[PDB]
Parts: C-alpha cells; structure tokens; sequence
C-alpha cells in the first residue's frame, strides 16, 4: 500500500513495508492549537495505532488515503 | 519536522 | 541533524536524518534501460559514505538536501 | 519506486 | 532505528539508538546489595544481544520501548 | 547510572 | 523493519521480516547426524531472542543479513 | 527446511 507520510518535507507517499496494509492519520492537540489546529502525524501501520487520551486516529487500506487535513486523499 | 492542519508546511 | 533528498518517497522529498547519520548519499549505476533512461538513481541517509563499488558511481556530502536528484537543484 | 537520471517521475 | 530506554541518563528515558544499534537489552544481575535493592539493572541499545552469563538476566527485543526498568510498563 | 529493581532513581 | 536470513526458504534467502520481528537470529544444535554433516542450522526473524538451551547456540542481531548460514559472511 | 553446517543444500 501506498501511503502519506509526515516523515518527509514536503509531505510525499511512501510504499509501505509488507505486512503494513494500512495508512494512518494522527492527530492530537499541542500548545499551538488554538491558533494552528492539531498536529498531523501520517503514515503506515500494520495493525491501527492504539489512541492514546488525547489523540484521534483514523486507519484505511486504499492508496493515499490519509492526506493531509488541507489535501484531497487518493 | 511537525505539521499541522492549518498548513501543508512544517515547522521546526 | 541532517536533511537529506530521499528517493523512497513519491516525489522525492526531503528527510531529517537520524541521530548519528549525518552525511546524504546518491547513489548511481546502471541497469537494462541504462542506454534510453541513464543510470537508476538512489538518494538517502548514511552514517559513513558508501564504499564505491567499481560499478556504481557514489557522492556523498555534509551540507543539508545536498545529495538532489541530478534533475532538480540542490538545496 | 526506481527512479532515472532522466526525469523526476518514479517508473514501477 | 528504534528509541529505547537506557540507564545512561538520569532519570531513565528513551532514547534513539545510534547507528547500526537497532535491538534494545535489559541486563540484570544480583550485586553486594541484592537483598536490600534486587537486582543491578542496565538497559540499553545494542546492535547484537549480550552473552548472558549463568547468573545473569539478559531478554532481548526490537520495538521501541520494549526494555523497561522493571518499575514500568513497555510501550 | 546504577539502578536497581527496587526504585527508578538511581544508587551510585 | 529489517532483512534477515530465513531458512523457511530453499535455498536460503534473505526475506523482509513481518512487523513487529525486526531483529535476525541464527540457532544450532546437535542432532542425530551432527558427527557427519555439524549442527542443524535455523535462521529467521524475530521481536525477542530465543530463549538458549544449554547446549543450543542462538545468535541476535539487528542489522541487514547479519545472520547468515556458516557457510555465508555477514552483509 | 532443515538446514546443516556443512552445506547449503537443505536436507529434508
């Protein structure tokens, strides 16, 4: 699977390993997120990253689908 | 680097 | 620490590189489709610069992004 | 991905 | 790459490995005060697993945080 | 550091 | 993530280890034929090292084809 | 597969 990926400036798609068959977002609250919103954190997963108390999640299995908030997926 | 959803650009 | 061209990513984009791995490497040689593309490049990370084979053709470099594709400008 | 000298486009 | 706990520092942290030092190590043994404190512990990153001897404890792992001091919880 | 099972502040 | 000698293929190979195992071990032991053709030789991924019999050898390490059959240097 | 020291030939 083909996946976005934060790891990189600008933000660009990565092939994920084998057995990692999902893409990840990650988002979650900093001081700064009043005035530029939550930070994004993109990548690949084998198994959905477990949501810690603050953080939001969401995991997909379709090429490029976890875009940047500001970006169109696929 | 880190991002955030107001922008496509990093910031440290 | 280092920022480096990698080619693992679509484009290729830029990496901070890790801890202790702070010269970029390009990395050339060719293949099958040599005589219509050029060589098959590789840009990334190293630790220590890549031991030149008598094959594949190496730069390596200490400043950030200055390993680009020979496509592209550096920095 | 591969990529050539010749263009910034990935080929596989 | 992998970020592990080591007792380097002070308090123990995690900390990424340098290069070429992708497994992590806890190693326990009994000293002079074993009865009062337990065991010495020692964690680490390494690139191959210590040679345990009879005595000693040694478990090996590769996720990142996967050897902590026995007060604490992996992950 | 020195550590021991008993605590997570070191010894020495 | 990591490439580790694996004897679950013929011949031996070098495979991406499935995630969550990114460490390689090699163990040995003694079998029936072990006068005439040595040890029996295992190689394949792993999260933690093997636990060590006494009398088995197992080796870890965390780097690319680190583990390779005897017959076969590191790298 | 079942492999030796002595070669890399497996046996099974």
């Amino acid at each position: 699977i083909v996946c976005h990926t934060t790891a990189t400036s600008p933000i660009s798609a990565v092939t994920c390993p084998p057995g990692e068959n999902l893409c990840y977002r990650k988002m979650w609250c900093d001081v700064f997120c009043s005035s530029r919103g939550k930070v994004v954190e993109l990548g690949c997963a084998a198994t959905c990253p477990s949501k810690k108390p603050y953080e939001e999640v969401t995991c997909c299995s379709t090429d490029k689908c976890n875009p940047h908030p500001k970006q169109r997926p696929g | 680097w880190r991002y955030y959803e107001s922008s496509l650009l990093p910031y440290p």
